[PDB]
């Protein structure tokens, strides 16, 4: 069962529209025909609103879209992790509730560089500076995810690593409300064993990578919590900015 | 405005 | 509390919509428990059902309109049964339903569709998807897109108890333009959507991640409506001979 890594990788490539390879090519990549449309000024945002389908609220709404897609891609990805199907239905749900936004912010790193992030399936690139620019507290949505990304991208993971990581994020026996905790800790051991063995054969150069990586699953927990609060507060601060009911439900009681 | 909806919701 | 809410909403849905998924599934791919549904393929088959139960294109555009108007009426009643909806600012009640109804219609319209055609005239007619494609431009572009969406939606295999909860969630949606007390709706939605999830988990144990799949369609319906709204203005302005029942003309103004 040295294929477990490969099965998870296949699942990861099959379900997620954007991956590190696609994103790295587009970023600092030649105009294979056309480079990706840059969004600096508020004029540059509008210029791209009807192009591929207030000001701060347009962003808050647009973000939501890809989160919602990704939750769905993640529920499918999850059902490919060996043993996940067999978990208690109740547990399947608990693991993904807490799991998805960790898996989102990890994979969101793959479209980020120091200057901005890819959006709209790789066709947009919205500048980190423009996002800082936004009226408080909308500026405090992206920047923290940038901070995290720069440190995480620093580890130089490839998609084969990231797939194994996201699985390890999902199968995580210390989520609140789990029943069959034991059978998950076994499921994680297997995924994480492979993750280490994989990192040793793929990154022999960096033999502290596996420990460095693990201590990021913690930073992601924090990043999410902080995100979750900031979003409820924007939803309740601004009558102008609502939250897709799926996201409002994955947030409910967290 | 919406004359008819107003009417159906009273 | 939420014990009733789901069931109260379901009762409301059964009380106000005479065509429901169960009635429609029986009639579709059924035998003849008494009488099977009259099929409308060629233009001969249309006319031979225009005194039976009721240009050629414009007869269709007018008949569509009629059931839309009945359904908006059923929807305004359904809405007034959703716990807390009555208490909303009447102005808000109206804004929520203006943007709401055609999303709710296209969701519920899925329930009378299969890959080959749709039930009409309260289950007595069945008009073939192929005949509708057949129509002169742009009348052919009316139903097909709603079929495309339906096949994906029917794929989820929802029961009326699910659909009721979803349509409520569609109606109580605080990101409609022009709402006053957005807050009192967002709370109303949270409750409806929580129950929708809990309901889907207990009622479809087979497909535990149905709740997320369903909710990503609230977006596709918004699109489907917009695309509909354009195509309607174009038919309104193409044929001076086929105008728009004032209710529909009112839900459409500035959308
Ligand atoms: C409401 C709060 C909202 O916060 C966030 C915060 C960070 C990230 C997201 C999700 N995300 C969308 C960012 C771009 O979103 C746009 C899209 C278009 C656009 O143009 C106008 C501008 C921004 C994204 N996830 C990915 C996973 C992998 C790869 C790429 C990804 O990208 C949502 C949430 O919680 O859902
Ligand atoms: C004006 C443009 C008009 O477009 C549409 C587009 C899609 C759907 C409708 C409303 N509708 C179609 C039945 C009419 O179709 C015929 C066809 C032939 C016929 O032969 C005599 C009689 C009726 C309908 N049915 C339903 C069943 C269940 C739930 C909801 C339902 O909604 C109208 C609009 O915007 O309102």
């Amino acid at each position: 069962l040295k294929s477990l890594a490969k099965r998870i990788y296949e699942a990861y490539l099959k379900n997620f529209n954007m991956n590190k390879v696609k994103a790295r090519v587009i970023l600092s990549g030649k105009a294979s025909n056309n480079p990706p449309f840059v969004i600096h000024d508020m004029e540059t945002l509008c210029m791209a609103e009807k192009t591929l389908v207030e000001a701060e609220v347009r962003i808050f709404h647009c973000c939501q879209c890809t989160s919602v897609e990704t939750v769905t891609e993640l529920t499918e990805f999850a059902k490919a992790i060996p043993g996940f199907a067999n978990l208690d239905l109740n547990d399947q749900v608990t693991l993904l509730k807490y799991g998805v936004y960790e898996a989102i912010f990890a994979m969101l790193s793959s479209v980020m560089n120091k200057d901005g992030m890819l959006v709209a399936y790789g066709n947009g690139f919205i500048t980190r500076e423009f996002l800082k620019s936004l009226r408080k507290p909308f500026c405090d949505i992206m920047e923290p995810k940038f901070d995290f990304a720069m440190k995480f991208n620093a580890l130089e993971l490839d998609d084969s690593d990231i797939s194994l990581f996201v699985a390890a994020i999902i199968c995580c026996g210390d989520r609140p409300g789990l029943l069959n905790v034991g059978h998950i800790e076994k499921m994680q051991e297997g995924i994480v064993h492979v993750l280490r063995l994989h990192l040793q054969s793929n990154h022999p150069d960096d033999i502290f990578l596996f420990p460095k990586l693990l201590q990021k699953m913690a930073d992601l927990r924090q990043l999410v919590t902080e995100h979750a609060q900031l979003v409820q507060i924007i939803k309740k601060t601004e009558s102008d900015a609502a939250l897709h009911p799926l996201l409002q439900e994955i947030y409910r009681d967290m | 405005r919406h004359k008819i909806l107003h009417r159906l919701l009273q």
